[PDB]
């Protein structure tokens, strides 16, 4: 019944182990460097283990993660760029070398991995609630005449 | 090259606070989180607690927690930790780490790639104090090292095999410790060589069965070995204590 104005969804796939950083205001990689959800929210998000359709025996190099940042994304903050990352003194000219490893990482799957490394299609719902009339509702049946 | 200067040990009664402090120096400190790291006199390793490069990433000990105080500047190049509340179990030998960053999704690691000289801080000089909570993270099933120790002779092949009890994937370390010098690192990853290591140096590792081979022993490399984890509040391994036979 509650009919909201404004609904975005998200959809990507990580690895199980860092399922239980998925948490408005949480400590790590993902939860900073990729999305933070808010404190405050209104939707949520839901992971189910992707891995057979998302694990490849020789490393399912098709999906892959950004992973270095020098700041942590606010929620609502989109961070999509194709930048190589420097961390000891510079980016070594756009290689891999000394102390220089690119962001924008294939996981490296493999379907041999134990449990903790399953994995997830992770998806995120979120609600927007703004001052124009909210349209996407919930059916209103009506009943039997 | 990376200098790490530590400071502010020595013997105090405990129940006050106190600060120690690690300056860096060698290269872009800023790029790099810090971190403190515990030695128990005679036994092994055990982690205190780590500080981002940013300081996004706050990590306590679970004794520690709710009562120690991290911080950091990059400017000067400085990590210092504040204590309060002290009790007999403290006395220890802090050391501070440099980060070495590695790329999988759960995050930075910060491990022993850049080392301080370590310092001592002695709270005893009062009553012993301990607790009877043991919970869970002592006990948790350590990974075992086949042999637990082993001597031998400079000139044969040592082989170390570091058994996992959870999948830890391909993050595992190996470390040298000389007997009351600088402790070295050894293989990053248990999997890849580290820049400038003799062939004679070699280990592999998969899931949570790793091998080190130190073929052609030599006389003066005859140290303690670690193999070290890193899932969630990382801790060490128990340890091999090489020696002669």
């Amino acid at each position: 019944d509650l009919c909201f104005t404004n609904v975005y969804a998200d959809s990507f796939v990580i690895r199980g182990n860092e399922v239980s950083q998925i948490a408005p205001g949480q400590t790590g990689n993902i939860a900073d460097y990729n999305y933070k959800l808010p404190d405050d929210f209104t939707g949520c998000v839901i992971a189910w283990n992707s891995n057979k359709l998302d694990s490849k025996v020789g490393g399912n190099y098709n999906y892959r993660y950004r992973l270095f940042r020098k700041s942590n994304l606010k929620p609502f903050e989109r961070d999509i760029s194709t930048e190589i990352y420097q961390a000891g003194n510079k980016p070594c000219n756009g290689v891999a070398g000394v102390n220089c490893y690119f962001p924008l990482q294939s996981y490296g799957f493999r379907p041999t991995y134990g449990v903790g490394h399953q994995p997830y299609r992770v998806v995120v719902l979120s609600f927007e609630l703004l001052h124009a009339p909210a349209t996407v509702c919930g059916p209103k049946k009506s009943t039997n005449l | 090259e990376v200098q790490l200067v530590e400071s502010g040990g020595g013997l105090v009664q405990p129940g006050w606070s106190l600060r120690l402090s690690c300056v860096v120096s060698g290269l872009k400190f800023d790029d790099f989180a810090m971190h403190w790291v515990r030695q128990v006199p005679g036994k092994g390793l055990e982690w205190v607690s780590g500080l981002n490069w940013n300081g996004d990433n706050v990590a306590f000990a679970d004794s520690v927690k709710g009562r120690f105080t991290i911080s950091r500047d990059n400017a000067e190049n400085s990590l210092y930790l504040q204590m309060n509340n002290l009790r007999p179990e403290d006395t220890a030998f802090y050391y501070c780490a440099k980060d070495s960053y590695y790329d999988i999704l759960t995050g930075y690691s910060g491990a022993f790639d850049m080392w301080g000289q370590g310092t001592m801080v002695t709270v005893s000089s009062g009553g012993g104090g301990s607790g009877g909570g043991g919970s869970g993270g002592g006990g948790a099933i350590r990974m075992t090292q086949s042999p637990a120790t082993l001597s031998l002779s400079p000139g044969e092949r040592a082989t170390l095999s570091c058994r996992a009890s959870q999948s830890v994937h391909n993050y595992l370390a190996w470390y040298q410790q000389k007997p009351g010098q600088a402790p070295r690192l050894l293989f990053y990853d248990a999997s890849n060589r580290a820049t400038g290591i003799p062939a004679r140096f070699s280990a592999s590792a998969s899931g949570t069965d790793s091998t080190l081979t130190i073929s052609s022993l030599e006389p003066e490399d005859f140290a303690v070995y670690y193999c070290q984890q890193r899932r969630n509040g990382y801790s060490f391994g128990q340890g091999t204590k090489v020696e002669i036979k």
